[PDB]
């Protein structure tokens, strides 16, 4: 979640707390988590240390 | 598909005869339970009121569907706004006993009064609509009833519908449609 | 001590359409058996299946009269719960109190001529991005469509397809609506033999996959 | 933080007839024994089942009289717990405490007279359907009834049978009824010898399936 | 009990809640029901049915 | 149930809450939902597709 | 008797951050599918490491011109969210709603001159101590720097430490502050072959351990 920080189990049911999502085919679907991990790190060419 | 119409026998095509796919239903919103299920206004209101469901306005959503169906079933829930204390009597009660107290009376306490009240009529199932030639020893038995209340002053009345069963469906109607194609209304939109 | 509570603002009001229920008051009532009562329906969709209603033409007639001159369209309407020509249906009765809608509709043709009479029949699903509804069998059958003749099986079914842009759409129409948001349905007379002043009797239903979602309260009181 | 609650609108009133229990304040009390006092009723039917108590005829008397004349007809009364008939009995005293009731009504006949006073009666339940009672046992008949003559046993009870179109029927009577809701009960006499003056007491009591339900405070205080 | 719908047990103890009864010797000691039970209700004498 | 969205078990007995049906003989006496599932779905005739 | 309870004094307010969540009255509600939408993005910082934008120079260019005198500094900012050069960063869009930052931040520098224009850049990170920025290659060859030249790979990465006495830096800085209090960056020009009129475009994105803390509502409503 984010920014919800009771312990207590909900008294309303999920169906009533929320709308319901549906699905055709919450996945990592995150494109932009992706682009930012494949950033080159390293070092082109020869090094002297 | 062509079919016996004359047979009446149901024919429910699908967009697979010309090459389509049909798709997945939800239907929790026209479930008949759930519809029912949330409060309803009841307009005309006085210090002695009999609860009768058909006193629901013909156009509201609980009055309108209550109305498309000729038999029905229910237990009760009540919110009333009302001066002094509240007397709840059951059905086949006489008038008088609305103002003995042993009888359930909820003692005043701000906003309203909610309850929860069980069916209390004599019959198996209630109706609508009432084919009687006279049904004494466009009117209804005076048995087809959920009791009734009764303060120094009643101001509002709300009521609910609690486990409901329909029985036997009967005409509901959309507004009569004047212009030459639809229906046209203003919908909601953001300034 | 005693459990210590914090009692939250904005929390407890009645809400006519909330979860909870009452406290009871007057316990122990059994109630007359009603086991296996006739006719009982549990979801609105079921009876708006199984029992079609009809449309409304002209001056107020559930039927299309086949036309005696060369004029060859018996019938154009929106695709709209809404509809003028809806505005008697059950399924329509239903409708207005959802907002929003998805799925088949259905129209029923029941040919209602005596053994002489002999017709051919075209029905077409005319989507939205045409100005107007087109009056010819041969415009019209570059759009989907069904043409049928008449015989020993009186009625014919046709399902009006889903097909817009977004997943659902509204069961009302907003005053700033022009053209029908979800297209046309025209019913044409190909041809006829003898077939003057005999009737085709028109009805809908719900189709397998209609669904009414959202409901609404919208009817003055 | 502590734990969160929403005081409900419209919840937390006295109810008179509510399920809760209020809070104790004076604890540890033992109170003197009553093991096996006598006389103890748990239920008003239980006693309304075994002590049937007397209906009231004519001038205030809890008997019929035996006709000298050429008349058979004893008495006929209302199938009412409001009967004036009934207005004495325990039954119909427990029974203006509640609104609905089904189920059997108990009559019992104990005859009075002498050794030497004969006779032989009859009792009939009238549904309801005919305007006015009948005032001859020919008529009566025809309808569900029993007949007993005078002997070595001096009692005879009749069961009235609920029968009726809804599964209960109310206790009270409303001013707008004209006939009975429920019907009459007619007693007859056959016959007899020898019995002029001599009595016929009639009681009633609830019958194994007498049910009464829905509790009621509508007397005027 | 008679006339108490309440599902959760009481937060009180049943010596403070009511009095306490003592014996000398809630049994089966109900007259009336016994009474009652012990009608007659079949037919003296014979039947011709 | 229907539009009844809480989590915890109700406070009140069944028999107070609420009526409580009776038989002679809630089952699939549903008239309505058997008509529709009856339904014709074919097609009548031979295809040419 | 009922569960005691004692309401709390000082608890119960709305709190426009509260970690709770209201109480539903319209259930039910099933989405449109959105499985597998494009473009997607759960933490600001994903797009702010792989996406830079640009700095802004002079006259508003997102680019430093190769200086055709004898002065090498080709630029000098403030190591901070809130300098002038960093106002059109998305780094110093978000970074305004946090009120600490810690980490590294990452400065791009992409040559633009033609084929024949050549040069050899420096950039160093001055930090704090010391009263204005050096001028000169010479004097900021003793801090933290690094030095690359032009050929087939136009873009070069370095990257600015955090270096304080604190763990955590603020985004936004105080009137009272004369010096920026975590230093300079200066970006030289050691020389240059042709490379008169030509361009070095400059930009900025989050490093690997770059981070922003504590949620601010800053700006003027
Ligand atoms: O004004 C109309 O729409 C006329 O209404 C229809 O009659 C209704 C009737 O009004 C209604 N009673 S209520 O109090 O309004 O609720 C109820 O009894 O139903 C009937 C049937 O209505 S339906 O929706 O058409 O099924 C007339 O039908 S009927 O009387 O034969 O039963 C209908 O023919 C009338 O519509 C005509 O007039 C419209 C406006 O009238 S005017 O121009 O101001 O004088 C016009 O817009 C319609 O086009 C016209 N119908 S047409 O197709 O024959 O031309
Ligand atoms: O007016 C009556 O009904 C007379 O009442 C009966 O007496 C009651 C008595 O009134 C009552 N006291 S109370 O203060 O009213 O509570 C209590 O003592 O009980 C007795 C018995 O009542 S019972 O319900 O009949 O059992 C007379 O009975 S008694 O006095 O012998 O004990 C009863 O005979 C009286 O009824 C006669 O009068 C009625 C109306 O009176 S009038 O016409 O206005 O003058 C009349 O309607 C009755 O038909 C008549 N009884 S009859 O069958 O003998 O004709
Ligand atoms: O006054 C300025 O800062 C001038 O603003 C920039 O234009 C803004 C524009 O004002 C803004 N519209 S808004 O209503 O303010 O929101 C929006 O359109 O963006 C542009 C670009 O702003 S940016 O932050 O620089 O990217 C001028 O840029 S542009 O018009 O070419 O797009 C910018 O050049 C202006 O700044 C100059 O003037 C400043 C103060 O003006 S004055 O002395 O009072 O007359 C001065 O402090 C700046 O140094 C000077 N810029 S310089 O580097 O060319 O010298």
């Amino acid at each position: 979640s984010g920014n919800t920080g009771s312990i207590i189990n909900n008294y309303y049911m999920q169906q009533y707390q929320n709308s319901m999502s549906t699905q055709l085919g919450t996945q990592n679907n995150d494109w932009f988590s992706k682009l930012a991990s494949s950033a080159f790190t390293g070092l082109f060419g020869a090094l002297l240390a | 598909t062509t079919t016996t119409g004359e047979s009446a026998d149901p024919v429910t095509t699908t967009v697979e005869n010309y090459g389509g796919d049909t798709q997945v239903q939800r239907r929790h919103h026209t479930d008949v339970g759930f519809i029912m299920d949330r409060f309803v206004k009841i307009n005309s209101l006085s210090p002695t009121h009999v609860i009768d469901l058909m006193q629901t306005h013909k156009h509201g959503i609980v009055g309108a569907l209550l109305r498309a169906a000729t038999y029905y079933f229910s237990d009760l829930e009540i919110v009333v706004r009302h001066d002094g204390n509240l007397t709840w009597v059951p059905n086949g009660a006489p008038e008088a006993a609305l103002s003995n107290t042993s009888n359930p009376t909820a003692y005043n306490k701000a906003p309203f009064t909610r309850l929860a009240l069980p069916y209390t009529a004599p019959h198996r199932v209630l109706a609508t609509v009432y084919d009687g030639t006279n049904k004494y020893s466009t009117q209804l038995p005076a048995s087809f009833n959920y009791g009734a209340i009764q303060a120094q002053a009643i101001h509002e009345l709300l009521v609910r519908m609690k486990r409901a069963e329909l029985y036997c469906p009967r005409p509901l109607l959309a507004i009569k449609v004047t212009s030459q194609d639809r229906y046209k209304q203003k919908i909601i939109a953001p300034a | 001590g005693i459990f210590p509570v914090a009692c939250a603002d904005g929390y407890g009001g009645l809400v006519t359409t909330d979860p909870k229920t009452a406290d009871p008051v007057y316990g122990k009532v059994y109630n007359p058996p009603k086991t296996n009562y006739p006719g009982r329906f549990t979801n609105l969709l079921d009876v708006a299946e199984a029992c079609p209603t009809f449309l409304r033409f002209d001056d107020g007639k559930p039927y299309v009269v086949t036309r005696a001159d060369d004029t060859r369209l018996l019938a154009k309407f929106d695709v709209s719960l809404a509809a003028k020509h809806m505005s008697n249906t059950y399924l329509s009765g239903i409708a207005q109190y959802y907002t929003q809608y998805s799925g088949t509709i259905n129209l029923h043709f029941m040919f209602t001529g005596s053994t002489d009479s002999k017709a051919r029949y075209m029905v077409a699903y005319i989507p939205p991005g045409v100005e107007t509804p087109p009056d010819t069998p041969e415009e019209a059958a570059h759009c989907i469509h069904a043409e049928w003749d008449t015989g020993l099986n009186s009625k014919f079914t046709f399902s009006i397809p889903y097909v817009s842009a977004a997943d659902y759409a509204y069961t009302a129409s907003d005053t700033a609506e022009t053209t029908n948001v979800q297209g046309w349905v025209c019913v044409y007379q190909i041809t006829h033999g003898k077939a003057e002043n005999d009737t085709l009797l028109v009805s809908a239903s719900a189709g397998k996959d209609f669904e009414l979602r959202l409901p609404i309260d919208p009817r003055t009181q």
